[PDB]
């Protein structure tokens, strides 16, 4: 039955869709970052060159 | 429910609003239509209705 169940509701579709919207929303995590991820990069360089001195 | 059978005081709301029912207060018969929002094939419905009992 379940397996009938299985075919008849596309449900292995499902199973791909559910996790390629996850990975999908976790690139948004990632396109939100690329930004302000240059400016730290500065502002850990610029704190670390004052450091090492 | 939509005829002269009501629900107990244990049925949960899902389990009731799966379909029209009746409300009667002190003296009057208000007619609920709830959404339909089953979304699901009546036919698989019932072949995981089979199931769970089965399990």
């Amino acid at each position: 039955l379940v397996q009938q169940l299985y075919t008849t509701l596309c449900i292995e579709q499902h199973q791909l869709n559910k996790e390629r919207e996850l990975i999908e929303r976790l690139e948004d995590l990632k396109e939100q970052l690329a930004p302000l991820e240059k400016v730290r990069i500065e502002i850990s360089r610029k704190a670390e060159k004052r450091t090492t001195l | 429910s939509p005829d002269g059978v009501r629900v107990a005081a244990s049925t949960g709301i899902d389990l009731l609003l799966l379909d029209d029912f009746k409300l009667v207060i002190n003296d009057l018969t208000y007619h609920v239509r709830p959404p339909k929002r089953d979304l699901l094939s009546h036919e698989n419905a019932a072949t995981l209705n089979d199931v769970k009992t089965l399990v």
